[PDB]
């Protein structure tokens, strides 16, 4: 009957599963790889080829910022319930019902 | 024609599992179990 | 473009020809040879949902066709389609309207029983018995009166002892990024051009550092609540009242009690916290 | 000879026809790959070479279309089937290739020669040479030659109680050639089918030439009677190929334990698309479905009178 | 747009995580209401009278 | 084309940030409607207001 | 690349060159020369961070390395792990190895 711990710790090995595979895209680019567009192609065009890969994995981890953003407040919210119910339950007796 | 300009770009909507009888049958049980027991059915047999 | 082309009612002008919607789309066209005006239109799609009671018990399935008529839309065309390879006519498993839209797959029946699998607008399936899918609708409860008289009242005489449990999250795993690292791997080139973005990374350290920092205080708040370490007396007598299970133990090396262990041992089947890990994962 | 025609068979395909897509080691992960593979369960043509009418010579080697690729496989015995023969027109005006296996040499040649009737080898060494060189007359102009060991390492049968079950898979793209193969023996043979067992295929060779392929022809090894030319009992089966959606799985050292196809049925896809091959009770959302366009329309007015564009370019005199 | 299709799957998985978010917003918006309503394990009906 | 793809994948990610973020309040009330309804209806509560 | 080349035990087969991880990192490499499977992996790394007890009271300050055993990487080593002026004394105090 465990899942509400099991949920936490699967959500946070998904997304960082995620955030580290993401490194694999393309983004437009000819390659995912830093090294062979330096040696392959002259700076030039160098500087676009390699900023969009910037911009993706910029907004990739802005994503995962914003995701863990909105998981903490649900956290927070589960921990001062906690928190409520033991100072309610454990130290005293509740009339309140259910 | 509002909802089928959305529907034609791959935006749709759900269905609600519970239908608005059975929420009313529930509200109907709560009214007559608070009507004829009280609170004793909140906590065990009516 | 690619649609379904029918006549329409639009009394373009002389000059106009084209036409839009409130969809930033064509809409409507003129024949180029003939005076007549058309409508464009894309032809049909929609959504698949696939029901399985697991690979464990068996392998049947039941297909589900999102917001479609079984008959309006007959996906079951002469072969290629999107998702071609199926055929799932199966017109012997009885083909059952669904307010949802179309369930092929599925046998309907008069009865009710608890929800095993939500499909939508008070349907539910289950894998019943030889052994099939079936679909039904699901019930609120047992049907119940109770006596109400003018003068009649239940007065109890037994009393039950009831224990329940109830698990609530506290805190999540703490963790912080590299941005260098991660977005130009061993690049001094990267490095520099990514200095020209000025900082785009203040901003996640800052907010990671107040989220660990956070947990922290979660943690701190929903524990740490009594200014004393109370102690019981050796002796384990409480008017016959028996707290063997809960009370932690000192042979162990952790003092935790059993179902503490049992706690830990179950969740345990899934644990990637791996603190204890260094720079030596060298192997 | 005045042979009579037979009718073909089939069998089922099962969960064979599966090969190494790239030459990257990957450990322990499941990786899913775009690629020519052979759906599952999938009919097969059943040839069979067999002394027919108890000595009369029976000629089942059509020209099959080469298409996009084949699945030749075998249940050979001995040393009898040899020679995998390419053509577009099969004739001297068109480019070939000749994979021979005589001895310890695939001597691989792409030559313009003329085809026989009924290429053959013989298996048994004209002894004093061989004639083996039936199948063609001369070869007029040569591009590409090869010579290397054979194409098969497998051992003889011996006593017998095994035979061998030579797989091959013929890709052409690019201009490239790329075979693959895997052998083993088999158990029990009493239904003649393939059994279900899964296999890898890994590369062998690579060819580069560039020639266009429509036709595919086998040979057979058949020394003389031992009437007319008789030889023993074989069987091979010929499977097209087509594009495919595949899920692998490697195993700790990197071999393929087994995969599974993302178009056969509901659950297969609903695996891919999990990730997994194990899947939990609930209902999961997998793809989406609509239809095809059937016809191509194209309108435009019709006028016919040309632009006066040479007046624009052959002017005399242009202006400032 | 067949060509768009095999554009955008350079882009890695952008379309996994958001229909991952969509049916965990609609899970929880049905376990509101069954949290919500569903407190009773019987259905009891009133008195004719 | 990389242009627009990219734009229309940042006009998605903004609409489910803002659907995520209206279902946590949505949550919290639902919450609170449950909380009422099991304090209010079951029993009789000495909170004042 | 940059990375620690040790021994490998990877089970390569005669047509497999190039090896790769979980997450498209090359892990492993064919050696050109005299065969040889070989590893890759990246060099050492960490945060950094600094402890002070207030500008106002004091100037001394600790500094603590997140996540790295102090056994390889001490601040007497040479190599100057990036930052090279910046070396805290070799035993300013008993270094002290924590989770
Ligand atoms: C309980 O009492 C009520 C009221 O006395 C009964 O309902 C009827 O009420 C009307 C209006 O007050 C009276 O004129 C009737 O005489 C009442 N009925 C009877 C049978 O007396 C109700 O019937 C009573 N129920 C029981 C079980 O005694
Ligand atoms: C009231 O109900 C309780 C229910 O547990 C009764 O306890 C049981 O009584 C029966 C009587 O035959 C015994 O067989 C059981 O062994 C009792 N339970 C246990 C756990 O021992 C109780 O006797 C009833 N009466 C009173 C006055 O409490
Ligand atoms: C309190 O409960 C514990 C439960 O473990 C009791 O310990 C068990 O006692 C029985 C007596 O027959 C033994 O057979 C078990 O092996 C014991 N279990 C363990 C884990 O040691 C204990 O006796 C109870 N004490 C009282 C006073 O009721
Ligand atoms: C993987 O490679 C090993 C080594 O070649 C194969 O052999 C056995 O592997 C197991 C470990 O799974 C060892 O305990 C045995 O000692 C190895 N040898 C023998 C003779 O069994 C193994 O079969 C290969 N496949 C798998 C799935 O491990
Ligand atoms: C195309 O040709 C037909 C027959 O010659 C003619 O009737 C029609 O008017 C033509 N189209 C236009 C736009 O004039
Ligand atoms: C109940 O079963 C009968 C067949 O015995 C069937 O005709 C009827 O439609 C079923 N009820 C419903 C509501 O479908
Ligand atoms: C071609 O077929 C005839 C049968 O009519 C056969 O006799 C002849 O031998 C074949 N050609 C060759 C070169 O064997
Ligand atoms: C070889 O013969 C073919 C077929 O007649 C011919 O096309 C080609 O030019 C010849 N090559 C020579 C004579 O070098
Ligand atoms: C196979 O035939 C070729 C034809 O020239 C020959 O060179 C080769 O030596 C033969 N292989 C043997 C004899 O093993
Ligand atoms: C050159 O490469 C070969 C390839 O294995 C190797 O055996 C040899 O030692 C290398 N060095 C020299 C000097 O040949
Ligand atoms: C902290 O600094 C302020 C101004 O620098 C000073 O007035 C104050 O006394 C200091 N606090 C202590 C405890 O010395
Ligand atoms: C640090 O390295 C030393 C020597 O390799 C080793 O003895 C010690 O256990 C290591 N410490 C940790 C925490 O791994």
């Amino acid at each position: 009957a465990l899942g509400k711990l099991q949920d936490v710790v699967n959500h946070n090995a998904q997304a960082l599963n995620t955030l580290v595979k993401q490194l694999s895209s393309k983004f437009g680019a000819i390659s995912s790889v830093l090294n062979d567009i330096f040696s392959r192609l002259d700076p030039p065009e160098a500087e676009v080829q390699i900023d969009r890969l910037i911009t993706g994995r910029l907004q990739s981890l802005q994503t995962y910022v914003t995701q863990q953003l909105i998981r903490a407040a649900e956290i927070r919210a589960s921990a001062n319930l906690a928190a409520t119910k033991m100072s309610e339950c454990v130290l005293g007796q509740s009339k309140r019902v259910d | 024609d509002l909802i089928c300009a959305q529907k034609f770009k791959g935006l749709t909507v759900l269905p609600p599992l519970l239908t608005d009888e059975m929420i009313a049958q529930y509200t109907s049980a709560l009214l007559a179990g608070t009507i004829t027991s009280g609170w004793t059915f909140g906590a065990g047999a009516a | 473009g690619t649609g379904v082309l029918t006549e329409s009612n639009k009394k373009f002008l002389p000059f106009q020809q084209f036409g839009r919607d409130i969809a930033d789309t064509t809409d409507a066209v003129r024949d180029p040879q003939t005076l007549e005006i058309l409508d464009i239109t894309p032809c049909s799609f929609g959504g698949v949902s696939v029901i399985t009671p697991g690979t464990n018990t068996s392998n049947q399935v039941a297909v589900l066709y999102q917001g479609v008529n079984c008959t309006e839309v007959p996906v079951a065309i002469h072969a290629d389609q999107l998702t071609p390879t199926w055929r799932v006519y199966s017109t012997g498993s009885n083909v059952f309207q669904t307010r949802a839209g179309c369930l092929i797959g599925a046998e309907y029946v008069n009865n009710s029983y608890e929800c095993d699998i939500p499909i939508g607008a008070g349907i539910c399936a289950s894998y019943q018995t030889s052994q099939s899918i079936i679909a039904y609708t699901m019930s609120l409860g047992a049907e119940n009166s109770v006596a109400y008289s003018n003068n009649s009242i239940a007065i109890p005489t037994n009393f039950t002892i009831s224990v329940t449990t109830e698990i609530l999250p506290v805190s999540m795993t703490k963790t912080s990024v590299d941005c260098t690292m991660y977005i130009c791997g061993d690049s001094t080139e990267c490095s520099n051009l990514l200095l020209q973005y000025g900082s785009f990374c203040t901003q996640l350290k800052r907010a990671l550092t107040g989220i660990a920092v956070e947990q922290d205080k979660n943690t701190q708040e929903v524990f740490a609540q009594v200014k004393q370490i109370y102690k019981t007396p050796p002796i384990k007598y409480f008017g016959g009242f028996n707290f063997s299970q809960i009370l932690p133990d000192p042979s162990k090396p952790s003092k935790r009690s059993f179902i503490e262990d049992l706690l830990f041992n179950k969740v345990t089947l899934a644990d990637a916290g791996f603190i204890k890990q260094y720079g030596d994962c060298l192997g | 000879t005045t042979r009579t025609q037979l009718p073909p068979a089939y069998t089922n395909s099962f969960t064979r026809g599966v090969y190494y897509p790239d030459k990257v080691f990957r450990s322990s992960v499941l990786h899913s790959t775009q690629d020519l593979f052979l759906p599952f369960f999938s009919n097969v043509t059943w040839f069979h070479v067999i002394s027919g009418t108890n000595g009369t010579k029976r000629f089942d080697n059509p020209v099959l279309p080469f298409n996009d690729g084949v699945y030749f496989a075998s249940i050979e015995k001995s040393n009898i089937i040899r020679g995998w023969i390419f053509g577009t027109t099969l004739d001297s005006k068109t480019q070939s290739l000749l994979i021979v296996n005589n001895a310890t040499n695939v001597v691989i040649k792409v030559c313009e020669f003329q085809f026989c009737n009924d290429p053959f080898l013989d298996h048994k060494n004209n002894k004093s040479m061989e004639s083996e060189f039936r199948v063609y007359s001369s070869a007029n102009n040569c591009t590409f030659e090869y010579v290397s060991q054979p194409f098969l390492m497998d051992l003889e049968g011996k006593q017998g109680n095994f035979k061998n079950l030579r797989e091959f898979v013929f890709k052409n793209i690019d201009g490239y050639f790329k075979i693959y193969s895997k052998h083993t023996p088999i158990i029990v043979r009493e239904p003649e089918d393939l059994p279900q067992g899964f296999s890898a295929l890994e590369p062998l060779v690579d060819l580069p030439i560039g020639i266009n392929i429509t036709r595919f022809q086998t040979l057979l090894a058949l020394h003389r009677s031992y009437s007319g030319w008789t030889a023993g009992a074989a069987a091979y089966y010929v499977g097209y190929l087509q594009p495919r959606t595949f899920l692998l799985k490697y195993n700790e050292n990197g071999t393929i334990t087994d995969a599974v196809d993302c178009a056969l049925d509901p659950l297969s896809e609903t695996k891919c698309t999990l990730k997994s091959f194990t899947v939990e009770k609930g209902i999961y959302q997998t793809s989406n479905f609509r239809v095809q366009p059937t016809e191509s329309i194209v309108r435009f007015p019709n006028i016919t009178n040309l632009c006066p564009f040479d007046e624009v370019f052959n002017a005399t005199r242009f202006a400032s």
